């Protein structure tokens, strides 16, 4: 899903972060 | 009569009420937004393009937030386009 995605590539940019 | 600096205050507060009951199982996130929207220029905070970017975004938070997380990187990229740094 587009929300599924957009989930994983917030989290992953928070991480990053 | 129309403040935006209140009026996206408002906008943006109901916003995090709702990322705050949906996004409980990520706790990061929230103190995410939060700091995105403290590091923009506080003069983009108070602009009317902003508030009409936050009823767009609240609006469809409302009516379809099964895609929250999609609102939630926009108003970050918004956020993020006009950081004061």
């Amino acid at each position: 899903s587009e929300n599924r995605i957009a989930k994983k590539m917030l989290l992953e940019e928070i991480k990053a972060n | 009569k129309k403040c935006y600096k209140l009026e996206n205050e408002k906008l943006f507060e109901e916003f995090l009420e709702l990322c705050k009951m949906q996004t409980a199982d990520h706790p990061e996130v929230v103190p995410f937004l939060y700091n995105r929207q403290q590091r923009a220029h506080s003069l983009f905070l108070a602009s009317a393009e902003f508030c009409n970017i936050l009823s767009r975004v609240l609006s469809r938070a409302r009516s379809r937030p099964a895609k929250l997380y999609v609102y939630i990187n926009e108003l970050c990229t918004v956020l993020k386009a006009h950081s004061a740094k």
